[PDB]
């Protein structure tokens, strides 16, 4: 029957209830965000640490000690997975980082591997396995064989 | 249709220890909005030294423990706009200081020069 129209339970969560876990404001936004056991406005839930919002990928928090955080800074904190590229030793909490591509370095101990040249703003490189090699060092290698 | 990153650094100059100096930086070309941003300066012969930090919405703010009461970073979203207060000015601070846009993720940079950081600004101490 064309006639038949259906009739549908709604549950929503009650106005009185969307106060957000990080302002303690109302939310009247139709998108945020659910997380431990709070609602958040998707810019007020942030990492401890860093302060980046902490659901974006991946969907999941890390919660220890008190702490909500990112993935690399609870394995930073916490986890025994923070070694440097390097050196080979444990990045420190609270420690800025240099990344190339997909190897984390200390900020000393980001130079080539050949030379031992801190690297500067703009400096071309080639990065083999866990080594930085700078250009002139390339272009050295390449001179004597063609 | 991918718009090219550009980040100006603007102040610095030559001043005497004790001084007092601030510096700016025009963002265009990515999201600043979500970025969060870094201060970094560096010497001939010495490594990158990483000054300060502030998280997009400047929640979280940190700074080198050289520059500690002395430097102060902020930023402005509407503008685009990175600044830093730099002042009781040593001849140690010395350096090409930079803009660097950091990785979304847990307090790191990245050696991609052309989408992360800026063309420095000279801030030099005297004797
Ligand atoms: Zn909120
Ligand atoms: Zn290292
Ligand atoms: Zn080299
Ligand atoms: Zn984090």
């Amino acid at each position: 029957d064309p006639s038949e129209e259906p009739v549908d339970e709604v549950l929503q969560i009650p106005p009185s209830l969307l106060t957000c876990g990080g302002c303690q404001q109302n939310i009247g936004d139709r998108y945020f965000l659910k997380a431990i056991d709070q609602y958040w406005h998707e810019d007020c839930l942030s990492c401890d640490l860093c302060g980046c919002r902490l659901g974006e990928v991946g969907r999941r928090l890390y919660y220890k000690l008190g702490r909500k955080l990112c993935r690399r800074d609870y394995l930073r904190l916490f986890g025994q997975d923070g070694l440097c590229a390097s050196c080979d030793k444990r990045i420190r909490a609270y420690e800025m980082t240099m990344r190339v591509k997909d190897k984390v370095y200390h900020l000393e101990c980001f130079k080539c591997a050949a030379c031992q040249k801190h690297f500067c703003v703009g400096d071309r490189y080639l990065l083999i396995n866990s080594d930085i090699v700078c250009e002139q060092d390339i272009y050295e290698w390449t001179k004597i064989n063609g | 249709s991918m718009a090219e990153v550009q980040l100006l650094e603007s102040g610095g100059g030559l001043v005497q220890p004790g001084g007092s100096l601030r510096l700016s930086c025009a963002a265009s070309g990515f999201s600043f909005s979500h970025s969060p941003m870094n201060w970094v300066r560096q010497a001939p012969g010495k490594g990158l030294e990483w000054v300060s930090y502030i998280s997009y919405n400047s929640s979280s703010i940190y700074y080198a423990d050289s520059v500690k009461g002395r430097f102060t970073i902020s930023r402005d979203n509407s503008k685009n706009t990175l600044y830093l207060q730099m002042n009781s000015l040593r001849a140690e601070d010395t350096a090409v200081y930079y803009c660097a846009r950091g990785l979304t993720e847990s307090l790191e940079l990245t050696a991609d020069w052309f989408d992360y950081w800026g063309q420095g600004t000279l801030v030099t101490v005297s004797s």
